RNA sequence: CAAGCUUGAGUCUCGUAGAGGGGGGUAGAAUUCCAGGUGUAGCGGUGAAAUGCGUAGAGAUCUGGAGGAAUACCGGUGGCGAAGGCGGCCCCCUGGACGAAGACUGACGCUCAGGUGCGAAAGCGUGGGGAGCAAACAGGAUUAGAUACCCUGGUAGUCCACGCCGUAAACGAUGUCGACUUGGAGGUUGUGCCCUUGAGGCGUGGCUUCCGGAGCUAACGCGUUAAGUCGACCGCCUGGGGA
């Protein structure tokens, strides 16, 4: 089931790092919408947020890179 | 775009007959209404009913006999792309006089037989079998 | 803008003009002019020391400010002008204090534009500042090699240099040739690429245009007699020798840089 | 796209009765202004073909409207084309 | 897929965990995919086939396989 | 006047230089009649990956309603300023005055 | 021809989702190359080899730099675009679509020979750029031969700028617009009500995937997004080659 619909969020925040962390895997890759149960509308938003975080070094691009 | 309302009406009727629909509704026109009246007179439809003031809707009650549709075949003759006008002696016979041809004459819309009786021709709207 | 000539006559057929309507249709600023008499490629010994030079149209020398010294005082560009001496175009600028000078015109520079030399000078095309103050990666032209000497690198029509690195007292410059060169960080350089970029697209079209540019006809060595050139002689068209200068030095490939003094500045030779 | 305020102003200018907004003339004016705005854009961005398509469509629509006006009432059309400064 | 061997942990178990992590990553598969340049057309085609395959199998399961086999 | 959202990372050695910078930025925004809705110094923070060989950076958030010219100017300043490593000006629909999740 | 009307068509208000387009920045991963460290005899490659790179120190491994190109995951018979097509993130300029109520204009519409524009890839012109990939070309295999398939290389080209070219199985092999006619399972994008008592319930629009009824079709199949039932307009076909 989708977590964002129950909460009814207007927009997924890239600054909300912890929440994002639940939607990325051990290697830092974005978890598919099939696994998470997220709705497609929110999924893209989430992805965007993740990307933004990656750009701003809040989340890593990959688990390896140092 | 919609270019032939009469033809559309006829198509609707045909579809109703096919799909075993009791009533068929469409935006009403004067010519359309006349055609409906003619059909009723000839006994191919049960009843016709115009309803509305701003945009009236003609509602036709379709006719079925022994589980099957009364209107077997229904084809436009004159059309916007190709207009058809016949003289009194040139008037066609649908199903060798059994079926009817709806004709817009000088003296109003009537069946082909009626036109022949009168002694005048005009625009042949459609054949109904 | 490049303009191909209509072939109304042979010798006009192939001519491509660079037409710039932004150039000043009028006389150059007389105080910055001076006499510039022709050599004809001849030295103080009167001998031809460089072939293929001579004739051409009379040219007054524009006193271009390569040194670029007016620190803090901002200038405004009055007008861009034709300079016969160089491939680039020059610009008459007017300092707030009252002085007028010619500078090399950068790419995006036009009339009414404000320029500034100095340390505090803002990073924008036409502005001039020490290369330690210029951010790394920028396109820069009219680059000084020795601090205070005056711009010496990337002066020509559309040229520029990249500041690839800054390491201590030396900035590394990617010269237009492809050569990597260390130059002192305290050296002055003017932001942006030099202006007249489309200069290369022009074609002379006829021998006469070459002559006008003061260039005398080049005779092929192989055309000459053996006495005249190492390529000379032969019944018909012979050429059994390896290509050489008129003074018998290999011309295809033979490297001639001997300057061991400056070798330490050259990070990597051009390719 | 055209800003709300500008559109409102246009409506005020060309509307025969208050903020009617639907008038042919009004519509034409709106289209015209948009076209004018886009000209600057297109001078800059020569290869913006998809956007250009929209502009062309707008132009066509405007032309159609003008034609309609012409057959309907000539004087009004003339007035409009004086106001907007279009050749035809 | 970084794996850290914890205190009083067997080697075999750690290896298994690493393998699991690798599987999750889909790293080998990715490598296989990037071994040769697939034409975009081909990529599209494969995807389409996969889509067809899944749906058809589902159809076979739900609708066709609810009848007396014996 | 368009609502933006500026977030910039500063070099950890230049951390005492940050408040002055912030003030300067605010001043510029004010100059062109621009509103500043929320301003959050996140402080020194450990990076997910090293950028230009460092592992920590000083994070600042700044939500601002202003014209675009001043934003452009700010961007230019950021690009030329060596102390600020990363900068992300982002268009927003609304004012968003509410506190960020990490401050919360 | 004259006056009207609002259902077609369009305008306005507020939102909505979108790899729609153009321009400018930037980020991370990786390949390649360059400089240096560590280190020693192989590496690479294949069906098996060899050419090739290697004791002039390769491959491997770490550090630093350079540059070009493309954007893993998300990613989906998902979305947008007239079609071609479009995929990291950010900003600037910008086209279209849909819904929600209303308010307005009042047939302003549909189609379109000629005409004009856009139009994958490859190619051509001038100037840039050039990592990888790679026509051509070279060498090594394979083979009866191998001007191929496989391997080691590798130049145009691929990338950017502005021009040209105007073609593709440019395909849904299905011209465009409109109306009507049993259904089911989805996906996606709005929106109205309902105790959201919960991820829900009842609707109502837009776009879309599969299955299928009547009907149609030579059959295959198509089947409310028709290849059904009709209307309007255009393009095109007339045995196979030659062509
Ligand atoms: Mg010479
Ligand atoms: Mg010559
Ligand atoms: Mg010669
Ligand atoms: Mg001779
Ligand atoms: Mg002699
Ligand atoms: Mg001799
Ligand atoms: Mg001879
Ligand atoms: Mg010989
Ligand atoms: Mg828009
Ligand atoms: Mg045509
Ligand atoms: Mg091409
Ligand atoms: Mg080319
Ligand atoms: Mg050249
Ligand atoms: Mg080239
Ligand atoms: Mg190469
Ligand atoms: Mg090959
Ligand atoms: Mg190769
Ligand atoms: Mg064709
Ligand atoms: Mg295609
Ligand atoms: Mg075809
Ligand atoms: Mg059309
Ligand atoms: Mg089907």
């Amino acid at each position: 089931f989708c977590r964002f619909t129950a909460e009814g969020v207007q927009e997924i925040d890239y600054k909300d790092i912890a929440t994002l962390k639940n939607y990325i895997t051990e290697s830092g890759k974005i978890v598919p919408s099939r696994i998470t149960g997220t709705r497609a509308k929110y999924q893209r938003q989430l992805a965007r947020a993740i990307k933004r975080a990656r750009y701003l070094s809040l989340l890593p691009y990959t688990d390896r890179h140092q | 775009s919609m270019q032939d309302p009469i033809a559309d009406m006829l198509t609707r009727i045909r579809n109703g007959q096919a799909a075993n629909k009791a009533a068929v509704t469409m935006p009403s026109s004067k010519l359309k209404v006349a055609i409906a009246n003619v059909l009723k007179e000839e006994g191919f439809i049960e009843d016709f009913k115009v309803e509305g003031d701003t945009k009236p809707e003609l509602e036709l009650t379709l006719k079925y006999f022994q589980g099957k549709a009364v209107v077997e075949s229904i084809q436009r003759v004159s059309r916007p792309g190709l207009r058809i006008y016949k003289r009194k002696d040139e008037l066609p016979k649908v199903m060798a006089g059994l079926g009817i041809a709806v004709v817009s004459t000088s003296k109003g819309v009537m069946t082909d037989r009626a036109a022949r009786q009168a002694g005048l021709g005009g625009e042949i709207i459609c054949y109904v079998a | 803008a490049v303009v191909k000539c209509k072939p109304t006559s042979p010798g006009r057929r192939h001519v491509v003009k660079v037409v710039n309507p932004e150039l000043h249709k009028g006389k150059p600023f007389a105080p910055l002019l001076e006499k510039n008499s022709k050599s004809g490629g001849r030295n103080n010994n009167g001998r031809i020391t460089t072939r293929h030079i001579g004739g051409g149209h009379k040219q007054a020398y524009r006193i271009v400010d390569f040194k670029r010294n007016k620190d803090g005082i901002p200038a405004v560009v009055e007008r861009l002008e034709y300079d016969p001496n160089r491939s680039a175009n020059i610009a008459l600028v007017l300092y707030k204090d009252g002085e007028r000078r010619y500078i090399l015109a950068p790419k995006g520079l036009k009339a009414g534009d404000q320029i500034q030399s100095g340390v505090d000078a803002a990073i924008k095309p036409g502005n001039t500042l020490p290369m330690r103050n210029i951010p790394v990666g920028s396109t820069v032209h009219n680059v000084e090699m020795k601090p205070g000497k005056g711009g010496q690198l990337a002066r020509s029509a559309g040229t520029y240099v990249q500041i690839v690195a800054r390491d201590g007292a030396y900035v590394t410059l990617r010269l237009r040739s492809g050569e990597m060169r260390k130059v002192e960080a305290d050296c002055r350089a003017t932001l942006g690429e030099v202006g007249n970029a489309e200069h290369m697209l022009r074609v002379l079209g006829k021998a006469g245009a070459a002559r006008w540019r003061g260039v005398r006809p080049t005779v092929r060595g192989t055309a000459m007699n053996p006495v005249d050139h190492p390529h000379g002689g032969g019944e018909g068209r012979n050429f059994g020798k390896h290509p050489v200068t008129p003074w018998g030095v290999q011309t295809k490939g033979k490297k001639t840089r001997s300057n061991k003094r400056t070798d330490k500045f050259i990070v990597r030779r051009r390719s | 796209s055209l800003s709300t305020e500008a559109t409102a102003k246009i409506v005020s200018e060309f509307g025969r009765d208050a903020n009617d907004t639907g008038s042919t003339e009004v519509q034409v004016a709106l289209l015209t202004a948009q076209i004018n705005h886009l000209q600057g854009h297109f001078a800059e961005h020569k290869k913006d073909h998809h956007s250009r398509r929209g502009l062309l469509r707008m132009v066509s629509q405007r032309r159609k409207l003008l034609d309609y006006l012409k057959r309907k009432d000539v004087a009004r059309y003339t007035q409009l084309i004086e106001r907007l400064g279009l050749r035809r | 897929p970084v794996i850290k061997v914890r205190e009083n942990e067997p080697f075999d178990v750690a290896l298994r965990r690493f393998k699991r992590s690798c599987e999750k990553a889909g790293v080998l598969a990715e490598v296989r995919r990037r071994e040769f340049y697939e034409k975009p057309t081909t990529e599209r085609k494969r995807a389409k086939a996969s889509a067809v395959k899944r749906h058809a199998k589902k159809l076979a399961r739900e609708n066709a396989r609810r009848t007396r086999l014996y | 006047m368009r609502h933006y959202e500026i977030v910039f990372m500063v070099h950890p050695d230049q951390s005492e230089q940050v408040p002055g910078m912030i003030e300067r930025y605010t001043a510029a925004i004010t100059g062109a009649e621009g509103k500043i809705h929320r301003l959050e110094d996140w402080g020194r923070r450990q990076l997910a990956y090293p950028i230009n060989k460092l592992h920590k950076a000083h994070y600042v958030l700044m939500n601002v309603e202003a014209p675009q010219e001043v934003i452009d100017e700010l961007e230019t300043t950021f690009r030329f300023n060596d102390a600020v490593i990363r900068s992300m000006v982002m268009r927003t629909k609304h004012a968003v005055t509410e506190a960020s999740p990490m401050v919360k």
